[PDB]
C-alpha cells in the first residue's frame, strides 16, 4: 500500500521546500519515503541530501550514452532520515526538451524497479510551469494517485490552483489520480485561511493545512536543510509535523471542479 | 457514367463514416463538369486529413527531402532527427543521376544524425556541428550540405539556422537549413514550398553579382522534373534537338551549380507546377524570367508543348521544332499502330500526387484509353482548375481519397486499369485488376517525351493484357 | 529514338550515343564537376586504412544505418493479431513510410492508420485526434481490435496514450469493451525491434494484467511461442510445423503469416488469420512461454516471468544445428512429448548436407549484418559449417549482446579472425570489406551499394552480396524463405555453398585463361 | 610456390607468373598449336548462320547429347521399391557409370550390382553369370527383391532374361518365390526415360499378371501414382503432400525419396522406404492409375489399361497453374474428395506471385532442354508467365510429342517465336543461342559450356544458364527442389525472376556508367 503523491502549484509558491520539509517529518515518524524531482533545475532533494554531490538521471544517461546503460544505484541516494532521493535532471535553460527528460527519468525508475522496495510514500516534486505532457508524467496511471496543490491567498496563486485543476481533469477522468487537498503556504494576506478554505470548497477539495510564513524556512534552506533537521523544536517544525500527520491520515481524494476566472474574481472581492 | 449515378455512389460510400468525417469527405469528392472553371465551386482540397481513415499522404519532410532536395546529386543531405525517416526514404524514389556515389555524388546514401534520447533532452545543435565536421572530413568533394528537419527538431527548438551560418562560414560551404519537420502543413505539399523557400534564401542568389557565365538567347531551365527513371533526360534531349540550351534541371540529376546558374536563363520550363511554381514566381519577380507550364506525356502533349515553347523564341527554333516533330513522327506512329489496337476503349482510374493525375491523361488518350476517375493526394484548387477541363463529363474526382473510398469506387466503376502508388498496388492486384505504379513507373520508364511514350505504351499493354489476369478464379469454383 | 519492336527502357536507352553526348554536354557545361582524376584519387583514398581510421572516429554522423525505428516494429507486431488494425498516434508521414517499407519487402498490402496530428495538435496535444481517429477507424475498417503505438512527435510532447484512449471510451467515441491495447514507441530509443517488444508487452498486459487471479500455470497444456520481429514467412511456418509434428500444443503469440500472404483470388482481404484475443487472454495458463528472439524480447520476458510466473527458458534463437537441437529438447522437456523420428531424420539430413558441402565452405570469410538475434544465429551456424565470420555488424546491438557473441566466437577455432561491431553502420562496414576483404557479405539489399563500390576498385576486389535479412527489395519472393530450424539451416547452407560455386564459375569462365578449372562436377 | 597461410589450389595457382611462363614454353616448344588469330577466326565462324547451316545438316555425328541410355532409368525405377537391389545383367563398366552419375547428382550412395559379363560370356551367353550373380547378390546384400535390367552387350546377343532367371530358380541358386522382375533395356533404343518405363512395366507385370482373377477395380479406394523418371526429391514429396491434404488414399509406385535422402547419423543404410511388394500386388484394386509423365510411360499405360483395366486419365504432367489445376480436379473426380481450402489458397498464392512478378518476366526469351514431359511442362508455365520460349530442345523427343508442344505454342501469342527441336543436341543448341540470342538458357549442368562459349564472343552476347533439370553436378542440393504442383511452380517462378534481376544488377553495377539503373527497389 505505497502511496504516490504529486506536488503542483504556482511557480515560486514553495512547492519544493514544502515537499522536502513534509517528507523529513514523515521520515521522522518512521515512514519510508522517496522523492522524485521532476524539474530540470534539479533542486527537489537539495535539502534532504545536502551532503555530497547529486547526479541526475539525464546527466548520467548522457555520460553513459543511453538510459539502458544506467543503473539505479548510480542516481538514487539516501539523505536525512533515510529518505531516498532522485532527480530527473535536464538541460540548462533555453535548449533541449526538459519535458522529455521527466518522461525518460520516470520510465527508467519504473523499469528499474524503483517502486519495488517497501516505500510508504513517493512524492513527485514538479515545476510551476507545466507547459507540456511530459510534466504531467507524474499523474499518469500507475504514478501519483494523490495531488496536493500548493497555493496562497494571492490572486496569481489561486488562478494557478484552478488552472492546474483544469489540467488534472483529463487524467482524473481517465484514471485514478485525484486531488488530495490544497496546502496554503501563507503570504500573510488578510484572512488568508478562510479564503483558501473557500476556494477549496468551490473546487470540491479541502485546505489540508495552513503553513505559516516563517523565515526559519529560508535560514534552513541557506544551510541546505529542512526545518526538521535544522531546528527540530522550532514552531515551524511543528507545523510540518502537523502537515505530515494530516497527509498520513488523509482519505479525501476528489475530482476538481475548476471555476471561471469570473468566480475567482468574485471570491477575491467578497473578501 | 451518368451524373446522378455517380453522385449516388458517392453518397452510398459516405454512409459508413461518423457525421464529422462524413460531412468533411463530402467536400472532397466530385463529379466532373469540364465547363466549370472554378473548381472551388465543386471540390475542396489541401485541407487536413481526417484521423484514422488511412490517407495515402506523406509529410512535409517527404515533400522537402524526398522530393525537392534529395535529388540534388553533389550535395549531402542530412536527415536530422531519429533514424526512421531517412531509412524509409533511402533510394525509394528513382530520381536518376550520373555520378560516383560516395565520392562526388550522394543521392542513394542515407546521412542522418540518428537522434537518441539524450539528443532530444539536451538538444542537437552541438551534435549537428560535429556531424558537419565529420561530413567534411569523410566526403571532401561534396559541394554543399542540406539539413532536413524531422519532427523532433521542430518541437524542441534547435537553432539549425545558426549552426548552418556558423559552420558555413567556418568551412566556406553552402549549408542549407530546412524546417521541413513532418507535422507542418497537411501533406507533402508544404514541404515543396518550404524547400523552394530554402533554395531561394540560401542558394539561388549566390551568383547575383557574378557575370562570368556566358548566356545565350536560347538558354532555358527545366523546372520540376525529378528525372524518374530518366524522364528529364528524355525531355532534355528534345529541347536541345530543337536548338535550345538547357542550363539546369530542377532537381532530377541536378547539381548545385545548375541551380546557381538558373537565374541566367531566358525562360523557365515548368513541368511540375505543384512543387516548383513557388521558385518560378520568385524568379520572375526578382530576375524577370518568365515561366511556362508544359507537358511531355505522350505525343499529342509533347508536340503541343514543343511548338508552344518554340513560339517563345524565333524562327530558327520554330524551324528546328518542326524538324524534331518530323523526325519522331514515324516512331510514335508505330507505337500507336502497335499498341492502340490492344488498349482501345479500356478504362483507367488514377490516384497520384500533385501533377500526374491530370498530366498523363493525354498519353492514355493517345492509346485510345479513357480516364474515368482521377484524383490527388495533395493538389490545391489551382491544380483541380487545370484538371476539370482535361477530364470527361461525369467522371469521378477525389481529393485525399481514403483507402476505403478508393476500394469502394473501384468496385462499382470497375476500371480495366488502375494507376497509383505502392500502398495501393497489391490491394487491386488481388481484386484481379491490372495495376501500374504511376510514381515509380514500376521500375520501368522513362515515360516523358517520345522515347518515353514507347515504354509507357509497352508497359500499359504488358500489364493490362497479361495472361495472369485470367487465372484468378480456381476452375472448381 | 526507339525501335518499336525492341523498345529500350532507361537501361540501355541512355547508353545510346545521342544520350551519352547530351549527358557529356550537361556535365561539362553546367555541373562544374570535379575532374575525373580527382574523383579517382578520392575514391582510392576511401578504400584505405587511413580513411578507415577517420571513418571509425565518427561520433555524430551516421551514414547508411542498418536499423529502423520503433513504430515499424510495433506495426508488424500488431499485424499478427486477429482482425487488428495497427494505429500509430502521431504524424501521418510515418505511416506512409511504414506501409511502403513493408509493401516493398512482402509485396503485399500493409494496412495501418494514422490519426494525422498536425502542427496545432503538436501544440495542443493529440487528444482530439485519438477520439476522432478511433471512432473513424472503427466505423470504416471494422477491426475487432485497434493496437496503438506512437510517432516521435507524440513521444516528445508526452501524449498520454492511456488517458487519451480512456477518455475516448468515457466520452463514447468507441465502446468501453472494445479492445485498444497501446505502447509508447519512441523512435529515438533503440530500434524497430524495440518497438515490437514494447507493442507485444502492451498487448499482453492489456489482456492479462487484470485477470491473473483465476490463472494456473500449465492448466491449458500448451507452450506459448513469441516470435519477435520476423520478416520471413517460412519462420512462422516452420515453428508451427515442428511443434505440430511433435504433437505439442502451442499458441503463437503475434502471427502475421496469413495476413502477409493472402491469395490473389478476386478479393482484397484486409485481415487474415492471426493470434485471437481468446489466445492472449488464456496465455497465462500455458506450461511456459518460449521467446524465439530473446535479445529483443527483454520487456516481454520481464512481464511474462513477473506476472504470468512462467519460467522462461534461457534459449538462443533456434538457428543452425546446435541451437535447433536445444530448442527441441527444451520443448520436449516442457511438454513431455518425445522428439519424433521425423524430426530426428530431418536433423540427420541437415548433417548429411553439411558433410556433403564442407569442402567448399571450409575457411570461407564473411562480413554480415542485421538484427541481434538473427546475426548471432548466423554467426553460430557459420562456425558450425567451418566458415570464418570476420566482420560482424549489428547497428542496433548492445554491449551485453556483443560480449555474448565474442564468447561464441572464442569457443570455435573458426572465430579467431572475427570482430563484432555495435553502433556502427554500413559506411563503416564498407571500409572493413576494403581493408580486410572477405569472400562474401551476408546482408540485406542495402549491401548492393557496397558490392558496387568494391567492384569499382577492381573485379579482384569485388565482394558479392548474399541477400539474407531485412529488407530485401531488389529480389522477388525471398520473404517466403526460412532461416529457423533444420529447414532454415538447409536453406542457408544451400544459399552459401551455391553462392561460393556461382562465384567460382564466374571466375573460371574465361576461355583459354581460367577455364581449365571450369569443372562440370563440383 | 605456395604461401603457407594462403594456399592456392589449381585456380588461381596456375596464374602465377612462373606457371604462365612454363605453359607458354610448353605451347610454343611442343604443341604445334594453331596461331591465336586462326583460332579466333574459327571461333567467330562457329557463332555464325553459315556454321549453323552446316551444323543442322548433320546426319551421323552427335555432339554433346542431352540424353542418357535405358538402364540408367531402369536403375532409378528399381531404387523406388522396398529393399530392392537394381541388378544390370551384362557388363560391369555400365554399372560403375550409372552409380557415379547418380552419386554426383544426388550426393548420396547409389547401390546397384552387375553380373560382370566378360568376353567369354559374350560368346557363350550370360546364363552362368545370372545364376552366380543372383545367388551372390542375395547372400551378400540381402535384398528382399532383385530387379533385373540389361546392358547393350546382353541386348545384342539376345540373352533371355526370363529363361536365365527361371533356370537360376530351377537349379536352386535363388529360392523359387524370391521376386526377380526383369525388363529388357537396350541402350540403342529411346533413352534413360524409356528404360524407366520398361523396368516399371516389368515389375508391374511380375506382381499382377498371374493374379488378375480376384481383382476388383476400385475395391481398395486408392489412386495409383506412377511418377516416371524423376530426380527432384521435392516432386515425390509434393505429390504425396497434396494427396494427403485432400484426404485421398494413394499408392506411389516407385518411390525412391527415402533411399535417396538417408540421414548422416553414423550408419549407412543401403535400403530405405520404397514401394512395398504388397502395394504392387494390390495395385489393380485401385480406383484408377495416374501417370505423372505420360510421354515416357506409354508401355506402362498399355499394361495398366489392358490388364488392370484402369481408365487412365489423359493428363499432362502437373506443372504450372493450368495443369496442376487439371490434376487436382481429376483426382477430386476419381476419389470423390473435394479440393480443400488449403490447396485453393496455395493456388491463389501462386497467382499472387505471378501478378507480383509479371512485369520483369514479360517477353523474356528462353532456350531450354530436358526430357519430354519436363520440357513441355516448363514451356506451358513459361507461356502462363508471359515469357517467350524460343528454342525448345528435346534430344529424346519424338514426332508425336513435338506436334503436341507445337499446338501448345500456337495457342499463345507468347509462342509465336518458338521452334521445337527433336533429335538435336547441345551443339545444335549452341548455334541457336548465337544466331537467335535468348536472354537465358534453362537446362542442366552441360549448359555451362555454352554460357562460357557465349561470353567468349563478348559480355553482351553471354547467355546465362539457369539450372533446372538433370543432371546438376556443379551446384549442391538442388536435387532437393520441387518443379511439380503449385509449390514447384512457385520455386520455378522465383528462380526465373531472380535470375533476371541478378543479371540486371550485374549489367547495372558499373560505377558512373550503368549504375543510374542500379535500383534498390525492383
Ligand atoms: N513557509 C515559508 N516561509 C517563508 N519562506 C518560505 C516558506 N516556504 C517556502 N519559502 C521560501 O520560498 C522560496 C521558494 O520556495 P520553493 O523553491 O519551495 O518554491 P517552488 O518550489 O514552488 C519554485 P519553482 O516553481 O521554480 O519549482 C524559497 O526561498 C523558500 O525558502
Ligand atoms: S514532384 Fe510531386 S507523389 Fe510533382 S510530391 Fe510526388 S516525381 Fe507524384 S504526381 Mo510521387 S507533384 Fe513529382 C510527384 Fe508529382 S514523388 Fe513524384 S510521383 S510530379
Ligand atoms: S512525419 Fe521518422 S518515421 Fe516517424 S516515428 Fe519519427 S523517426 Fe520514425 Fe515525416 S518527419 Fe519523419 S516521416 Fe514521420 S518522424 Fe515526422
Ligand atoms: S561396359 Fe554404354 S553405359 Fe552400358 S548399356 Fe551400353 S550405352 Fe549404356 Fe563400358 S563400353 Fe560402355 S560403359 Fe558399359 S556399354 Fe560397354
Ligand atoms: S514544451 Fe515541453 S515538450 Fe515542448 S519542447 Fe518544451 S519541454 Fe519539450
Ligand atoms: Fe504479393
Ligand atoms: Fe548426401
Ligand atoms: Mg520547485
Amino acid at each position: 500500500a505505497m502511496r504516490q503523491c504529486a506536488i503542483y502549484g504556482k511557480g515560486g509558491i514553495g512547492k519544493s521546500t514544502t515537499t522536502q520539509n513534509l517528507v523529513a517529518a514523515l521520515a521522522e515518524m518512521g515512514k519510508k519515503v522517496m522523492i522524485v524531482g521532476c524539474d530540470p533545475k534539479a533542486d527537489s532533494t537539495r535539502l534532504i541530501l545536502h551532503s555530497k554531490a547529486q547526479n541526475t538521471i539525464m546527466e548520467m544517461a548522457a555520460e553513459a550514452g543511453t538510459v539502458e546503460d544506467l543503473e539505479l544505484e548510480d542516481v538514487l541516494k539516501a539523505g536525512y532520515g533515510g529518505v531516498k532521493c532522485v532527480e530527473s535532471g535536464g538541460p540548462e535553460p533555453g535548449v533541449g526538451c526538459a519535458g522529455r527528460g521527466v518522461i525518460t527519468a520516470i520510465n527508467f525508475l519504473e523499469e528499474e524497479g524503483a517502486y519495488e522496495d517497501d516505500l510508504d510514500f513517493v512524492f513527485y516534486d514538479v515545476l510551476g510551469d507545466v507547459v507540456c505532457g511530459g510534466f504531467a508524467m507524474p499523474i499518469r496511471e500507475n504514478k501519483a494517485q494523490e495531488i496536493y496543490i500548493v497555493c496562497s491567498g494571492e490572486m496569481m496563486a489561486m488562478y494557478a490552483a484552478n488552472n492546474i485543476s483544469k489540467g488534472i481533469v483529463k487524467y482524473a477522468n481517465s484514471g485514478s489520480v485525484r486531488l488530495g487537498g490544497l496546502i496554503c503556504n501563507s503570504r500573510n494576506t488578510d484572512r488568508e485561511d478562510e479564503l483558501i478554505i473557500a476556494l477549496a470548497n468551490k473546487l470540491g477539495t479541502q485546505m489540508i493545512h495552513f503553513v505559516p510564513r516563517d523565515n526559519v524556512v529560508q535560514r534552513a534552506e541557506i544551510r541546505r536543510m529542512t526545518v526538521i533537521e535544522y531546528d527540530p523544536k522550532a514552531k515551524q517544525a511543528d507545523e510540518y509535523r502537523a502537515l505530515a500527520r494530516k497527509v498520513v491520515d488523509n482519505k479525501l481524494l476528489v475530482i476538481p471542479n475548476p471555476i471561471t476566472m469570473d468566480e475567482l474574481e468574485e471570491l477575491l472581492m467578497e473578501f | 457514367m451518368s451524373r446522378e449515378e455517380v453522385e449516388s455512389l458517392i453518397q452510398e460510400v459516405l454512409e459508413v463514416y461518423p457525421e464529422k468525417a462524413r460531412k468533411d469527405r463530402n467536400k472532397h469528392l466530385a463529379v466532373n463538369d469540364p465547363a466549370v472553371t472554378q473548381s472551388k465551386k465543386c471540390i475542396i482540397s489541401n485541407k487536413k486529413s481526417q484521423p484514422g481513415l488511412m490517407t495515402i499522404r506523406g509529410c512535409a519532410y517527404a515533400g522537402s527531402k524526398g522530393v525537392v532536395w534529395g535529388p540534388i546529386k553533389d550535395m549531402i543531405h542530412i536527415s536530422h532527427g531519429p533514424v526512421g525517416c531517412g531509412q524509409y526514404s533511402r533510394a525509394g524514389r528513382r530520381n536518376y543521376y550520373i555520378g560516383t556515389t560516395g565520392v562526388n555524388a550522394f543521392v542513394t546514401m542515407n546521412f542522418t544524425s540518428d537522434f537518441q534520447e539524450k539528443d532530444i533532452v539536451f538538444g542537437g545543435d552541438k551534435k549537428l556541428a560535429k556531424l558537419i565536421d565529420e561530413v567534411e572530413t569523410l566526403f571532401p568533394l561534396n559541394k554543399g550540405i542540406s539539413v532536413q528537419s524531422e519532427c523532433p527538431i521542430g518541437l524542441i527548438g534547435d537553432d539549425i539556422e545558426s549552426v548552418s551560418k556558423v559552420k558555413g562560414a567556418e568551412l566556406s560551404k553552402t549549408i542549407v537549413p530546412v524546417r521541413c519537420e513532418g507535422f507542418r502543413g497537411v501533406s507533402q505539399s508544404l514541404g515543396h514550398h518550404i524547400a523552394n523557400d530554402a533554395v531561394r534564401d540560401w542558394v539561388l542568389g549566390k551568383r547575383d553579382e557574378d557575370t562570368t557565365f556566358a548566356s545565350t538567347p536560347y538558354d532555358v531551365a527545366i523546372i520540376g522534373d525529378y528525372n524518374i527513371g530518366g524522364d528529364a533526360w528524355s525531355s532534355r534531349i528534345l529541347l536541345e534537338e530543337m536548338g535550345l540550351r538547357c542550363v539546369a534541371q530542377w532537381s532530377g540529376d541536378g547539381s548545385i551549380s545548375e541551380i546557381e546558374l538558373t537565374p541566367k536563363v531566358k525562360l523557365n520550363l515548368v513541368h511540375c507546377y505543384r512543387s516548383m511554381n513557388y521558385i518560378s514566381r520568385h524568379m520572375e519577380e526578382k530576375y524577370g524570367i518568365p515561366w511556362m507550364e508544359y507537358n511531355f506525356f505522350g505525343p499529342t502533349k509533347t508536340i503541343e508543348s514543343l511548338r508552344a515553347i518554340a513560339a517563345k523564341f524565333d524562327e530558327s527554333i520554330q524551324k528546328k521544332c518542326e524538324e524534331v516533330i518530323a523526325k519522331y513522327k514515324p516512331e510514335w506512329e508505330a507505337v500507336v499502330a502497335k499498341y492502340r489496337p490492344r488498349l482501345e476503349g479500356k478504362r483507367v482510374m488514377l490516384y497520384i500526387g500533385g501533377l500526374r493525375p491530370r498530366h498523363v491523361i493525354g498519353a492514355y488518350e493517345d492509346l485510345g484509353m479513357e480516364v474515368v476517375g482521377t484524383g490527388y493526394e495533395f493538389a490545391h484548387n489551382d491544380d483541380y482548375d487545370r484538371t476539370m477541363k482535361e477530364m470527361g463529363d461525369s467522371t469521378l474526382l477525389y481529393d485525399d481519397v481514403t483507402g476505403y473510398e478508393f476500394e469502394e469506387f473501384v468496385k462499382r466503376i470497375k476500371p480495366d486499369l488502375i494507376g497509383s502508388g505502392i500502398k495501393e498496388k497489391f490491394i487491386f492486384q488481388k481484386m484481379g485488376i491490372p495495376f501500374r505504379q504511376m510514381h515509380s513507373w514500376d521500375y520501368s520508364g522513362p515515360y516523358h517525351g517520345f522515347d518515353g511514350f514507347a515504354i509507357f505504351a509497352r508497359d500499359m499493354d504488358m500489364t493490362l493484357n497479361n495472361p495472369c489476369w485470367k487465372k484468378l478464379q480456381a476452375p472448381w469454383e | 529514338s526507339q525501335q518499336v519492336d525492341k523498345i529500350k527502357a532507361s537501361y540501355p536507352l541512355f547508353l545510346d550515343q545521342d544520350y551519352k553526348d547530351m549527358l557529356a554536354k550537361k556535365r561539362d557545361g553546367f555541373e562544374e564537376k570535379y575532374p575525373q582524376d580527382k574523383i579517382d584519387e578520392v575514391f582510392q583514398w576511401t578504400t584505405t586504412k587511413e580513411y578507415q581510421e577517420l571513418n571509425f572516429q565518427r561520433e555524430a554522423l551516421t551514414v547508411n544505418p542498418a536499423k529502423a525505428c520503433q513504430p515499424l516494429g510495433a506495426v508488424l507486431c500488431a499485424l499478427g493479431f486477429e482482425k487488428t488494425m495497427p494505429y500509430v498516434h502521431g504524424s501521418q508521414g510515418c505511416v506512409a513510410y511504414f506501409r511502403s517499407y513493408f509493401n516493398r519487402h512482402f509485396r503485399e498490402p500493409v494496412s495501418c492508420v494514422s490519426d494525422s496530428m498536425t502542427e496545432d495538435a503538436a501544440v495542443f496535444g493529440g487528444q482530439q485526434n485519438m477520439k476522432d481517429g478511433l471512432q473513424n477507424c472503427k466505423a470504416t475498417y471494422k477491426p475487432d481490435m485497434i493496437a496503438v503505438s506512437t510517432t516521435c512527435m507524440a513521444e516528445v510532447i508526452g501524449d498520454d496514450l492511456n488517458a487519451f484512449i480512456n477518455n475516448s471510451k468515457k466520452e463514447g467515441f468507441i465502446p468501453d469493451e472494445f479492445p485498444v491495447p497501446f505502447a509508447h514507441t519512441p523512435s529515438f530509443v533503440g530500434s524497430h525491434v524495440t518497438g515490437w517488444d514494447n507493442m507485444f508487452e502492451g498487448i499482453a498486459r492489456y489482456f492479462t494484467l487484470k485477470s491473473m487471479d483465476d490463472k494456473v500455470v500449465g492448466s491449458n497444456k500448451k507452450i506459448n511461442i513469441v516470435p519477435g520481429f520476423e520478416t520471413y514467412l517460412g519462420n512462422f511456418r516452420v515453428i508451427k510445423r515442428m511443434l505440430s509434428e511433435m504433437g505439442v500444443g502451442y499458441s503463437l503469440l503475434s502471427d502475421p503469416e496469413e495476413v502477409l500472404d493472402t491469395p490473389a483470388d478476386g478479393q482484397f482481404r484486409m485481415y487474415a488469420g492471426g493470434t485471437t484475443q481468446e489466445e492472449m487472454k488464456d496465455a497465462p495458463n500455458a506450461l511456459n512461454t518460449v521467446l524465439l528472439q530473446p535479445w529483443h524480447l527483454e520487456k516481454t520476458k520481464k512481464f511474462v516471468e513477473g506476472t504470468w510466473k512462467h519460467e522462461v527458458p534461457k534459449l538462443n534463437i533456434p538457428m543452425g544445428l546446435d541451437w535447433t537441437d536445444e530448442f527441441l529438447m527444451k520443448v520436449s522437456e516442457i511438454s513431455g512429448q518425445p522428439i519424433p523420428a521425423s524430426l530426428t531424420k530431418e536433423r540427420g539430413r541437415l548433417v548429411d548436407m553439411m558433410t556433403d558441402s564442407h569442402t567448399w565452405l571450409h575457411g570461407k570469410r564473411f562480413a554480415l549484418w542485421g538484427d541481434p538475434d538473427f546475426v548471432m544465429g548466423l554467426v553460430k551456424f557459420l562456425l558450425e559449417l567451418g566458415c570464418e565470420p570476420v566482420h560482424i555488424l549489428c547497428h542496433n546491438g548492445n554491449k551485453r549482446w556483443k560480449k555474448a557473441v565474442d564468447a561464441i566466437l572464442a569457443a570455435s577455432p573458426y572465430g579467431k579472425n572475427a570482430t563484432v561491431y555495435i553502433g556502427k553502420d554500413l559506411w563503416h562496414l564498407r571500409s572493413l570489406v576494403f581493408t580486410d576483404k572477405p569472400d562474401f557479405m551476408i546482408g540485406n539489399s542495402y549491401g548492393k551499394f557496397i558490392q558496387r563500390d568494391t567492384l569499382h576498385k577492381g573485379k579482384e576486389f569485388e565482394v558479392p552480396l548474399i541477400r539474407i535479412g531485412f529488407p530485401i527489395f531488389d529480389r522477388h519472393h525471398l520473404h517466403r524463405s526460412t532461416t529457423l530450424g533444420y529447414e532454415g539451416a538447409m536453406q542457408i547452407l544451400t544459399t552459401l555453398v551455391n553462392s561460393i560455386l556461382e562465384r567460382l564459375d564466374e571466375e573460371t569462365r574465361g576461355m583459354q585463361a581460367t577455364d581449365y578449372n571450369h569443372d562440370l562436377v563440383r
